[PDB]
């Protein structure tokens, strides 16, 4: 399941912002 | 009308952004309670305003920090633009300071927690409870393009629930006064528009994309784009192909493909008739537009307190000191905050 693979990923957790 | 109100709050807003507020405070009126989040330059914490027994959020930057990372404009922006807003679902400055090592903004504490804690914690949010926050969200963005101002960070982790259960948009430092194009990477993987990752000059409709994500996340659980390493969510979203979990309503799954648009002329929100598209999409035709601002409407869930410094709905962060040099650093590129 999406929801599955969603929480096995490494971002579930407090996702940083990107730059330049 | 909507658009008397606009103008009438872009009257208020210029003349702060004309001429900002500037050291209304220093450091020991404060007293220092937690670290309610942390980020690139330092973290935000919850403080006690001495004089009146106040609770605040304290953001406190690093200059030196903020300097290696070429955030100056953007830290500048920030500041001044907080200064100058005045919104419901907003946090503007109550005061502002620097000294030889940082720079200190104060606002209104939003004791609820991040959207995210929640969102995570329960899975998913009710259609329902997703509009609610989205509705509050609209009309944010209403307000802020109004004036010119891009936000460019939408995402549960920005979005702090308040003691009656309405929503916070915080963390404006992306945040950008600017007519027409502009060009900066900026923003967090899962929710850059595609015009962004494909280093096109690029607008407001960014702001109305991330929406799209948002929404989708808060109803589904989960983003529209994701995997394991950036650049993997980077062509997922420029490829556009969204799935929707078969829970999602026919009006929902509308409301998302006309908001994750990767065709600008088409894209919600950047068409001739603006947020109405979106304010008038049947998804929102149960939200009462003035009763949200108003803030009369009941909201879905109101979060667990304890008292008025309690801080339960928030994680736990390592306390580092807020040590100040002795001799003042990088006091030209800080000058007008
Ligand atoms: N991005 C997540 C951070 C969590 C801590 N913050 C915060 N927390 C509580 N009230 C606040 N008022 C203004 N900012 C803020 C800042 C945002």
């Amino acid at each position: 399941t999406t929801y599955a693979d969603f929480i096995a990923s490494g971002r579930t957790g407090r996702r940083n912002a990107i730059h330049d | 009308s909507v658009k008397e109100f606009l103008a009438k709050a872009k009257e208020d807003f210029l003349k702060k952004w004309e001429n900002p507020a500037q050291n209304t405070a220093h450091l020991d009126q404060f007293e220092r309670i937690k670290t309610l989040g942390t980020g690139s330059f330092g973290r935000v914490m919850l403080v006690k305003h001495m004089e009146t027994g106040n609770h605040y959020a304290m953001k406190i930057l690093d200059k030196q920090k903020v300097v290696k990372l070429k955030q100056i404009e953007h830290t500048l922006n920030e500041k001044r633009i907080l200064q100058a807003v005045n919104f419901p679902f907003l946090t503007k400055l109550e005061f502002s300071f620097k000294d030889n090592s940082n720079l200190y903004m104060v606002m209104e504490y939003a004791p609820g927690g991040e959207m995210f804690s929640h969102l995570r914690r329960i899975g998913r949010f009710s259609e329902p409870h997703a509009r609610f926050y989205a509705a509050q969200i609209v009309l944010t963005f209403e307000y802020l393009h109004s004036l010119d101002l891009i936000y460019r960070d939408l995402k549960p982790e920005n979005l702090m629930i308040d003691q009656q259960g309405y929503i916070k948009v915080t963390d404006f430092g992306f945040a950008k006064r600017v007519k027409g194009r502009t060009w900066t990477l900026c923003g967090t993987p899962e929710y850059l528009a595609p015009e962004i990752i494909l280093s096109k000059g690029y607008n407001k409709a960014v702001d109305w994309w991330a929406l799209g994500v948002l929404i989708y996340e808060m109803a589904a659980g989960y983003p529209p784009f994701f995997a394991d390493q950036p650049i993997q969510i980077y062509e997922k979203i420029v490829s556009g192909k969204v799935r929707f979990p078969s829970h999602f309503s026919s009006d929902l799954k509308d409301l998302l493909r006309n908001l994750l648009q990767v065709d600008l002329t088409k894209r919600f929100g950047n068409l001739k008739n603006g947020v109405n598209d979106i304010k008038n999409h049947k998804w929102f035709a149960t939200t009462d537009w003035i009763a949200i601002y108003q803030r009369k409407v009941e909201a879905p869930f109101i979060p667990k307190f304890k008292g008025p410094g309690d801080t339960s709905n928030f994680d736990d962060y390592e306390e580092e000191e807020i040590r100040v040099s002795i001799n003042e650093k990088c006091g030209k590129e800080f000058s007008e905050f």
